[PDB]
RNA sequence: AUUCCGGUUGAUCCUGCCGGAGGCCACUGCUAUGGGGGUCCGACUAAGCCAUGCGAGUCAAGGGGGCGUCCCUUCUGGGACGCCACCGGCGGACGGCUCAGUAACACGUCGGUAACCUACCCUCGGGAGGGGGAUAACCCCGGGAAACUGGGGCUAAUCCCCCAUAGGCCUGGGGUACUGGAAGGUCCCCAGGCCGAAAGGGAGCCGUAAGGCUCCGCCCGAGGAUGGGCCGGCGGCCGAUUAGGUAGUUGGUGGGGUAACGGCCCACCAAGCCGAAGAUCGGUACGGGCCGUGAGAGCGGGAGCCCGGAGAUGGACACUGAGACACGGGUCCAGGCCCUACGGGGCGCAGCAGGCGCGAAACCUCCGCAAUGCGGGAAACCGCGACGGGGGGACCCCCAGUGCCGUGCCUCUGGCACGGCUUUUCCGGAGUGUAAAAAGCUCCGGGAAUAAGGGCUGGGCAAGGCCGGUGGCAGCCGCCGCGGUAAUACCGGCGGCCCGAGUGGUGGCCACUAUUAUUGGGCCUAAAGCGGCCGUAGCCGGGCCCGUAAGUCCCUGGCGAAAUCCCACGGCUCAACCGUGGG
């Protein structure tokens, strides 16, 4: 499993960065959520409760799997701007 | 069946000018009336969310829109409908980006970088002048706007002619008039984005448009609509127009 | 209602039949056939796009100008001739066309007092 | 009035039974070891498209029909059936095999990754067979001139171990 | 693939039709392992009838109340945030469904409105002065089986009304400052009149107060913009066993009405208007982008997606609103139903599911507003059977499987035996996926383990001159033809040939067909030259010279929406599909 960041993006309307990052991880299983975030955040120093994965995507017959991170300057901008569905899938709600 | 005005807009009905994909959605941002018309104007939610990137989901593009971090020429704008046309500028101060949305060869709405100095001057095509109350000249542009002078002052504006007008404050800097020599801009028709110098206008009878003759820089000549064409200066654009 | 739509005959003078019901939009109103009276009687209507109508339907008055621009209000005492119709002249119904006498003498009247509300004339020299 | 109804890729013989025309099809069918008819009226459809575009674009004058000619040209050289120095007379001359010989199967089988063109087959279906990093699983996919020399087992895939008895097998038919 | 083949004779050559062979759509017999993409699924007969649930709501920052909690002064009464209903504002005229009617300015296209209306939105120039009045909610009393509904008291508003000023509309007399190709237009100065505005409201932050700032707001004028109304030229269907039609009809003079011009209507004055270049009448039909087929010319269709038009059981009317004579508002008539305490009161799925009926013919009485949009709100946000997701279905396309290899035997296009190899698929799990699920995708465990049918077998047309049964019967046969006790043609078994998760049967369209013939058919003997002449419209017309550019050709501006069609590249594994450019 290793992860090389294609794409950093400063979005500054809504204070947060734009993450696209691919996961490179022949003959094993696609990785999970918490392993993926765990990993990112280690990597890039990122905010472990402002950050967010929005999708980890894997195509067909490839070793490659895409994913989408979001990491925000405030949790309450965080949970001001995100929906609830992907706060509750990504473990930061309770809900 | 029809019983009153619209309020729908199917995507496949869209304007040709937007950079829209017209099959990925049913529905698409029906324009609010306001300055230019349908086929020269583009929702500013797409403005937000498409072309630049800022928002990924309408909701957040509105919230961003709310929270007036998005201006047009000088007035912050929260509708997410409100029409972005021709000539206009997109200001966002918070990156300090400014945009002037121009078409391109294939008659399709773009944004392109200017600069601090420029953002501040929006050029305005006088579409047509008449008098209001109290003997005063009302000249109306190509943007629906309306300013009023003087009786004095009516041998100084024409139709045709371009006003170079400081936004928000809405000041005249100075008038571009339409003469031989003046450089264009076209705006509309087969010979969109092209500019060049005025070489000689023709009129016809009856109710048919005059025609214009440009020059463009490699010498070619060609024709078009008088009111397509757009003056952007006296021999070089005072504006960049690329 | 009074439907002001398509005719039912074609110029050739073959019949026409209906493709829709008629539309509010195509429905005109009573005349308004304005009488000499000893007072004046107006009413307002609500037409089409929320606009506002004056419809005049007793008249007294009558604003008669001469050829200098002067204009004096005076009273209609009778109509003596009404080209548009052959029994408005006896039935002292006013209209755009028609000649009336007032106290300064003949008048023809240039208004139009079933969409104006006032009667307005010009003195006959 | 009628909305776009999509219509099939391939085409169907005039005469169903004809001798002559049953026994090249046969001897096609067996050599490059197809499933169906349909597929080899899939490559002949694919092949007379091509004819029909070269014969339209050879009597046509134009600035479009320069820049369509160039384009079919270029098409042709990148999929590999022409060479880099053909014009466009030499795309009169293709004939079916030219394209069944681009096939991933055929491919496959050419390059001794497999020892029959069954083998081959199953091998690609299975997903033993990578294009680029790329696994497909299309025997019918058509392989690319610059990304010919890319194809190998897949590193997943167990004959991607020199050691594997199959492996080995399949090598042994080389000499 | 710009194509042929069988059939008239004892044998031949023609004409001519019929049948084979291909593509598409609708029903249908047998059969069925998967996965993706799409604009598919009660259109054909009944625009026939419907139980049930849902398919238009939103605003507490317009206003007064009721309940709860808290902070309390502390009998007083004040301040809050939660919920509820009511008044009030906006929306409900868009979206969703269907093709009944309509041969017409309904539709397509190009032009006009200098003859017109427009709430929401944008810009500029101005204003918000003074007063009055009910009532909802709440309290008391109720009536009625219900549906519904009466009386009194007491209240607020961005609720309603009045006054003033701005302002609108008409007409008369003057000046020409403006846009326009052209002024019954705009502007300015007098005169007679009619009509005739507003919410300085709400919230927040300050400020001792006064007052200040920001946001959302209200009214008038001039323009836009948005959605429409009306008008014109051109184009698109058959019937002459339908030849005359029209009488407000055609035009005018004067008016009325309309938001607007108009016989739209009225009074008066004339006889006009349409028509063998197809009037009138009758039949059929929503029009277009497009779809099917063909080498093309062409022929046929025009339900699904988009634009435009109509309708809401059949009709006719009106109220409110910018917008309706209004599918989920109203009244009456005609037909069909429902509740009733018999006095009375309600309903119409051509909306999403579902039911009956009709027929050859067409699905769940499911989940969510997370994505795109619309209405409401200052905003957060709420609602949406629009949309998005799944369920059933041989709807249309694209990609695959039902094993592979080595050796050896055989009645060698294939089966069997032995030894191996993977897992597309199947089965069980983990992540990722999704609003949540499911499918899909990546990985681990087991194992060839779970997976082939349909027609045909005389020619046309690829396939057997084998066997058993029937014997002019039973049967087969698109056509020619077979069957009468030696059937390659019927039934069955064993062989084989075509396509293959499909393969047959029937109806319909195109090609076949140069059997509709402009390209491009025929008329002595096969279908077909009027029995013969004169001649009207139409069609076709001798040579030369000059003039105009109507037809014609070349160049150049404004158009003919998107989707659909072709090509190149790029993204879902390639593809179908989608995006960016050219056509």
């Amino acid at each position: 499993m290793e992860i090389r960041i294609k794409e950093i993006k400063e979005n500054k309307l809504i204070g947060r960065k734009e993450i696209y990052f691919e996961i490179y991880h022949p003959g094993e299983p696609t990785p999970s959520r918490k392993d993926v975030k765990g990993k990112l955040v280690a990597m890039l120093d990122l905010n472990p409760e402002t950050t967010v994965i929005q999708y980890i995507r894997s195509y067909f017959g490839s070793y490659i799997s895409k994913g989408y991170a979001k990491a925000y300057d405030s949790k309450e901008r965080m949970l001001y701007i995100e929906p609830e569905y992907i706060l509750i899938r990504d473990g930061l709600i309770e809900k | 069946a029809r019983k009153g005005p619209k309020r729908h807009l199917k995507r496949l009905a869209a304007p040709t000018s937007w950079y829209i994909e017209r099959k990925a959605y049913k529905w698409a941002v029906r324009p609010r009336p306001g300055p230019h018309n349908m086929r020269t104007s583009i929702p500013l939610l797409y403005i937000v969310r498409d072309y630049l990137g800022y928002a990924k989901t309408a909701r957040e593009a509105r919230k961003i829109l709310n929270e007036g971090k998005f201006l047009v020429d000088g007035r912050v704008r929260k509708d997410y409908k409100f029409p972005v046309g021709i000539m206009d500028v997109v200001s966002i101060p918070e990156t300090g980006e400014h945009y002037r949305v121009l078409p391109n060869r294939i008659g399709k709405l773009i944004l392109h970088p200017i600069s601090e100095d420029e953002a501040f001057i929006k050029p305005l095509r006088i579409r047509n002048k008449r008098m209001i109350k109290g003997a005063r000249v009302q000249l109306n542009f190509h943007d629906g706007t309306n300013h009023i002078v003087s009786i004095a002052e009516k041998d100084n504006y024409f139709t045709s002619y371009t006003v170079l007008m400081k936004v928000p404050e809405r000041e005249i800097l100075e008038v571009l008039p339409f003469e031989k020599g003046a450089y264009v801009f076209v705006t509309q028709g087969k010979n969109v984005a092209r500019k060049g110098r005025i070489v000689e206008i023709k009129r016809f009878p009856m109710g048919w448009p005059d025609v214009v003759t440009i020059e463009d820089e490699e010498g070619e000549l060609f024709d078009t609509l008088k009111e397509y064409a757009f003056v952007v200066g006296t021999d070089k654009p005072k504006i960049s127009l690329p | 209602a009074i439907w002001q739509g398509r005719s039912l005959k074609k110029p050739s003078g073959g019949r026409i039949v209906l493709a829709r019901k008629k539309r509010k939009r195509e429905l005109g109103r009573e005349p308004s056939n304005t009488r000499v009276a000893e007072q004046d009687k107006r009413k307002i209507i609500r037409t089409y796009g929320g606009n506002r109508k004056v419809r005049l339907t007793a008249a007294a008055y009558a604003n008669v100008f001469d050829k200098s621009g002067k204009g004096r209000k005076v009273r209609i005492i009778r109509v003596i001739e009404n080209p548009a119709n052959r029994q408005f002249a006896r039935r002292n119904i006013i209209t755009k066309g028609a000649i009336i006498e007032t106290e300064i003498g003949k008048a023809k009247v240039t208004s139009r007092p079933g969409q104006d509300g006032v009667v307005n004339a010009i003195l006959l020299e | 009035g009628d909305p776009k109804r999509q219509r099939k890729k391939y085409e169907t013989p005039p005469h169903p039974w004809i001798k002559e025309r049953l026994d090249r099809e046969r001897v096609l069918m067996d050599k490059y070891e197809l499933k169906n008819k349909k597929e080899l009226w899939k490559h002949e459809t694919q092949l007379k498209n091509f004819r029909r575009r070269a014969r339209r674009l050879l009597a046509a004058r134009g600035k479009q029909a320069e820049i369509e000619r160039e384009q079919l040209l270029a098409r042709l050289k990148r999929l590999g059936l022409l060479p880099e120095d053909a014009v466009l007379d030499d795309v009169l001359s293709l004939t079916i095999e030219d394209i069944l010989e681009r096939r991933l199967q055929t491919i496959v089988y050419k390059k001794g990754l497999a020892r029959t063109m069954r083998q081959a087959r199953q091998l690609i279906v299975h997903g033993h067979i990578e294009v680029n990093g790329q696994i497909i699983r299309s025997p019918s996919y058509l392989v690319l001139k610059e990304e010919e020399d890319t194809i190998t087992y897949a590193r997943t895939s167990p004959f991607a171990n020199p050691q594997h008895p199959e492996r080995m097998m399949i090598e042994k038919a080389k000499q």
